[PDB]
């Protein structure tokens, strides 16, 4: 039994903005789990959720 | 202050001291309500409003 391509109509989509204070940020991102990008972004800025 | 007004015509020295009572109150228990926001994230940090 193959695969199969979600193909979603919207492909994958985000927009990152830094508030430029305590290196605040905020992610607009076409998800399904926003607190899962929550804890990668945080993650990998080295930051608290 | 007396002497030195005592000595000097065109220069003055002055001095008063005032006690304060300063209430504080609404008038209403309404108008005092407040209210907040505090979520707690899974890495411990903590976000208040």
């Amino acid at each position: 039994m193959g695969g199969q391509e979600h193909f979603y109509m919207e492909t994958q989509s985000m927009l990152v903005v830094p508030k430029g204070e305590d290196q605040e940020m905020d992610v607009y991102v076409s998800t399904q789990f926003p607190k899962y990008i929550q804890d990668i972004v945080a993650s990998t800025l080295k930051l608290p959720a | 202050v007396e002497k030195f007004n005592a000595e000097n015509y065109w220069k003055k020295k002055g001095l008063a001291m005032v006690p304060l009572k300063f209430p504080v109150g609404l008038g209403s228990r309404a108008a005092g309500q407040a209210a907040a926001l505090v979520h707690i994230y899974l890495d411990g940090s903590v976000l208040v409003t």
